[PDB]
């Protein structure tokens, strides 16, 4: 072949760049917000007398 | 903290300033009328320590074989028991901190091994029982079982005798409440209708002071703690 034996496969390509972006880049804030709501619901039920 | 003499001066130059039981110089109450104030003063202190959980004191009780009921009386204390009729005391105290039977309400009991003992739990075989407010009953006295009882305590009873207590240890914000109750007792004793109206004013004033303390929580009566049922219930 006469060149490097490595192959690059990006997931979401970046304009004029090698490394792509995974799905975790866009969902950073959404996961944190969702986690806060779930913990709040459990705390309301868990700490309540029953 | 201050001596009972300062209380006499404060009453002399206070609510009782216009009474016939004070000295000509308004410096002290009449000596023959002193026991009247002492009886009222002890009664007033009991009411304050009941509504407000100000003093929390603990005592040590040693289990004795063949005995189930353990009254919390000074005659069973090591520093005050009579060997003639008591084989051995089971209430342990110090020479300078003699037990004074100041028990009002039992709060919690812990054994010598650090395990909490339930009280008045009829369905629990190992629970303790209190047939009387100042009597502790154990249904299974072991060999080396020693119990510590933490309870709400009243102020020690005042006495004009030298060996007796002659100091007052209460929050200074409750001093007007103490004076009002003593004034109420004195004016209520007089049966003249004019004094009756004055007596009611002090009693109402005493109640107003107590609720004001509760409203602002000046004695740290309210208590909270971190939640533990969350872990025990397994919510995770």
């Amino acid at each position: 072949d006469g060149k490097l034996p490595f192959v690059l496969i990006p997931y979401m390509p970046v304009k004029r760049d090698m490394y792509g972006e995974p799905d975790a880049e866009l969902l950073g804030d959404n996961q944190a917000v969702l986690g806060a709501v779930m913990r709040g619901m459990i705390d309301l039920l868990g700490r309540s007398a029953n | 903290m201050y001596y009972i003499e300062e209380l006499f001066c404060r009453l002399a130059n206070g609510v009782l300033n216009n009474t016939g039981i004070v000295t000509d110089d308004r410096g002290d109450i009449e000596d023959d009328s002193k026991p009247f104030i002492i009886v009222a003063a002890n009664e007033a202190l009991t009411r304050l320590h009941g509504r407000f959980n100000m003093r929390n004191n603990n005592v040590v009780v040693e289990m004795q074989e063949g005995r189930t009921n353990y009254p919390l009386l000074a005659k069973y204390a090591v520093q005050s028991y009579d060997p003639n009729e008591v084989k051995c005391p089971f209430i342990m105290d110090l020479a300078g901190e003699k037990f004074a039977e100041d028990v009002i309400r039992i709060l919690e009991v812990y054994d010598d091994k650090g395990r909490r003992r339930p009280l008045n739990d009829r369905n629990n075989p190992c629970s303790l029982f209190t047939p009387r407010p100042n009597v502790l009953q154990n249904n299974a006295p072991k060999a080396w079982e020693v119990l510590n009882v933490m309870y709400q305590a009243k102020h020690p009873k005042l006495s004009t005798a030298e060996d007796g207590y002659n100091e007052i240890d209460i929050p200074d914000t409750l001093d007007p409440a103490l004076d009002a109750y003593i004034a109420y007792r004195y004016y209520t004793s007089l049966n003249t209708p004019e004094s009756s109206a004055k007596a009611a004013e002090y009693l109402s004033f005493y109640d107003s002071i107590c609720r004001e303390v509760v409203e602002y929580d000046l004695t740290s009566d309210t208590e909270v703690d971190t939640n533990t049922l969350f872990r025990k219930r397994g919510w995770r």
